[PDB]
């Protein structure tokens, strides 16, 4: 499998700070085939960014990413308050799909 | 509207044999690669098993590869996942999630049914 | 991929075969079919056989076993089409040869009059404004008399030329030797043989775009108001074109389809070497079409008339160019040495398919090592052997009987409606598409999926019948019509191909038991 190390999972975050987390992949992930999803509190996951720099349907401009090939990375400009969930990288590369792991972004 | 509806939650036991159902409504779910995407009760997000856009293409995670068997039904659109041998560590709650492109992702993801093992 | 590729069919087709077609078709009328067939058609089977060769463990012939068996032959008719291509493409690469040759000396023999193969209808261009229409450039008529020699007809041959049967033993001696006994261009892509071509061609591009005149030229480019589509040569031309340029009726994409990886995005490759096909083409065109218009505007006679219609386009007005260039003996050296190079590595990527095809369809009958060295050398000796019917005095009227007929004509379009119509309407877009969901990552649009059920077909199809019912003949530089033994000859180079397909279809229907339901479904299930 492609195991995907994330950002450590519990992270207190203020609003209106700016904050980010990475995602590092054992393999090489092609920077087109790996996508951030987002899962709010106790709600199904949704597709927040694909291709590691786009933005999907519905997702403020403030979420951002980054990296390529190893290291990817998602940057929020300004965490508002309906910010409180958990994000999972996930590459969509090798026939074994892999999400990484939890990263509960929390308040303060 | 795209809602992906899964059906076929409960309680079995270790080695048993349960059935999922991801009926869905809203795309021509004959040109959408359907996957199932599980999520372990301590939400560690993790991939099960996805299926091509005809079914002739079906994919396995490492883990699940010999026991799961996912089909389609594109002439009602439901999605199932036949599980057999079913362990104690597949208690999770199966997401079904519609990812065609591969740059895109599941861009829409279904409801849960609470699997446990017991 | 790509490096072998963007050299691969960016070749004469771009800056030789589109200028005269687009010459011979009225310059802006030309573009409108061009445009209509690179978009509906070329890029679609582009993708069409780069994805038929790559989800195939092998390609060419047995990659119609993956892919419905019934029409096996559109590998064979690949095979018949790139053997007409390799004879009719090495002898394109021997007038370069010759021209290259000629060109060591100080002054160039296009470049004046006073020559021991030049008539008395023979003035310098700078005089013909002059001198008050029956009289010849010094370019054309070294072309027809000292490159060509061009007799009377095609049933005169005359006698087999000298030293144009040397420069095309020395290109297939170059061949030979850097194909198999040899290496291709592997180090020598950086820097060189891949942006030598594009410099040359823009040096060329601001040279004949800053000759007096060229407007005009530029203006029979792209006005459409000329040769009127109406007339069926246009769109089979535009078409097979197309279908030329990018080897996209060749079975050559498909050798190197089975040399990818499976799961390889091949969809952004494969639109980025076409646009750049498509623009190398059009930029040749606008560099050729205003040194047309410099020629004509110096002689004095309209643009469609003052040079050949057919196939001396690129060695009439690119080497006039050079002889209204600074230092002309350099950059003549140059500009035949950079067709010599393009020529070379798309004859290159030609034959290796060729060869590739014929030893995945005969795997070990022919030994790897001691008999593949042979087969080589056999086929070399085969295709030299039929060009060498190209190099005579009546060598042009064969020539261009093979590029209109061979390799580039109702051929092309048969295999390219059959490609399509067979992916589309038996293998299936939707289950085709599913094979590139797997493969690149996304099912192709509206657009490839249309283009292969609807759009491809009906163009192929309306053009074939198009080019039938309102039937024009052959005619060379636009004043000798072709006998009718040489339109029979051109239509069976013609069905030589196009009965491949019908061929293979009846063996296999007889060669299985069964009734015929059972055989035609047993036939097309895909292996
Ligand atoms: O267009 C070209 O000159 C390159 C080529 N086309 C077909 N085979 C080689
Ligand atoms: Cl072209
Ligand atoms: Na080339
Ligand atoms: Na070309």
């Amino acid at each position: 499998e492609n195991v995907l190390t994330q950002s450590p999972a519990i992270m207190s975050t203020s609003p209106g700070e700016k904050v980010t987390m990475t995602c590092r992949a054992s393999s090489s992930v092609g920077s087109s085939y790996l996508h951030w999803y987002q899962q709010k509190s106790g709600a199904s996951p949704k597709l927040w960014i694909y291709s590691t720099s786009n933005l999907a349907s519905g997702v403020p401009a403030r979420f951002s990413g980054s990296g390529s090939g190893t290291s990817y990375s998602l940057t929020i400009s300004s965490v508002e308050a309906e910010d409180a969930a958990t994000y999972y990288c996930q590459q969509f590369s090798g026939y074994p799909l892999t999400f990484g792991s939890g990263t509960k972004l929390e308040m303060k | 509207e795209v809602q992906l509806v899964e059906s076929g939650g409960g309680l079995v036991k270790p080695g048993g044999s349960l059935k999922l159902s991801c009926a869905a409504s809203g795309f021509t779910f004959s040109s959408y690669a359907m996957s199932w995407v599980r999520q372990s009760p301590e939400k560690r997000l993790e991939w099960v098993a996805e299926i091509s856009s005809g079914g002739r293409y079906i994919y396995y995670s490492d883990t699940v590869t010999g026991r799961f068997t996912i089909s389609r039904d594109n002439a009602r659109n439901i999605l199932h996942l036949e599980m057999s041998s079913l362990r104690s560590e597949d208690t999770a709650m199966y997401y079904c999630a519609r990812g065609e492109v591969r740059q895109r992702g599941f861009d829409y993801w279904g409801q849960g049914t609470t699997l446990t093992v017991s | 991929f790509v490096l072998s590729v963007a050299g691969g069919f960016v070749g004469l087709g771009n800056v030789w075969r589109f200028p005269y077609l687009c010459y011979k078709n009225g310059g802006g009328a030309f573009l409108i079919p061009y445009f209509i067939f690179l978009f509906g058609s070329g890029l679609p089977v582009f993708f069409l056989e780069v994805i038929i060769g790559q989800y195939t463990s092998e390609g060419g012939i047995t990659c119609w076993e993956k892919i419905c068996p019934l029409f096996s032959g559109i590998g064979y008719a690949s095979i018949v089409i790139v053997s007409l291509l390799n004879v009719y493409y090495i002898v394109i690469l021997a007038w370069a040869t010759y021209y290259l040759f000629h060109s060591f000396q100080k002054d160039l023999p296009w470049a004046h009059c006073n020559h021991s193969w030049n008539t008395p209808q023979c003035m310098e261009d700078t005089l013909r404004r002059n001198e008050s229409a029956n009289f010849t450039s010094p370019v054309i008529e070294f072309w027809e008399r000292n490159v060509l020699s061009l007799s009377s007809g095609i049933d005169n041959p005359g006698s087999l030329k000298w030293d144009l049967a040397l420069c095309l033993l020395l290109v297939w001696l170059v061949c030979f030797f850097c194909i198999w006994k040899g290496v291709r261009s592997t180090g020598k892509v950086v820097y060189f043989t891949a942006t030598f071509p594009f410099a040359m061609l823009l040096v060329l591009l601001v040279r004949g775009l800053t000759l007096p005149g060229a407007g005009e030229g530029i203006k029979f480019y792209l006005y459409p108001d000329i040769s009127r589509l109406g007339d069926p040569q246009v769109w089979i031309d535009a078409g097979t074109q197309i279908f030329f340029s990018y080897a996209i009726c060749l079975g050559a994409m498909t050798s190197l389809g089975s040399y990818n990886k499976y799961k390889y995005n091949s969809y952004r490759d494969c639109m980025l070497l076409g646009c750049l096909n498509s623009g190398t083409s059009f930029v040749s065109g606008f560099a050729i079409f205003s040194i047309l218009g410099f020629m004509a505007q110096e002689q004095g006679v309209d643009i469609a008339d003052v040079a050949e219609s057919g196939p001396g386009l690129a060695f009439i007005a690119y080497p006039k160019a050079v002889t209204m260039m600074p230092l002309p003996t350099f950059w003549s050296i140059l500009f035949f040495i950079m067709l010599l190079l393009l020529g070379l590595d798309s004859q290159f990527v030609e034959v290796e398919g060729q060869i590739t095809s014929l030893v995945d369809l005969y795997p070990s009958f022919l030994r790897k090592g001691y008999r593949r060295e042979i087969f080589i050398a056999i086929l070399c000796s085969i295709s030299y052997l039929l060009g060498l019917t190209m190099v005579t005095e009546g060598g042009m009227y064969v020539f261009q009987l093979f590029d209109y007929y061979a390799a580039s004509g109702v051929c092309l379009l048969w295999v390219a409606f059959f490609e399509c119509f067979v992916i589309a309407w038996i293998y299936g877009v939707n289950r085709f598409s599913e094979d590139i969901r797997d493969m690149i990552g996304y099912r192709p649009g509206p657009w490839m999926k249309y283009s292969w059920a609807v759009i491809t077909p009906a163009l192929c199809v309306g053009c074939f019948v198009f080019s039938l019912v309102k039937y024009v003949p052959l005619t060379y530089n636009k004043v000798y019509r072709y006998p009718d033994w040489a339109i029979g000859l051109g239509w069976g180079l013609a069905l030589s191909s196009m009965l491949c397909i019908p061929l293979v279809i009846v063996i296999l229907l007889c060669r299985t038991e069964g009734p015929l339901r059972v055989r035609i479904k047993y036939l097309i299930t895909p292996r």
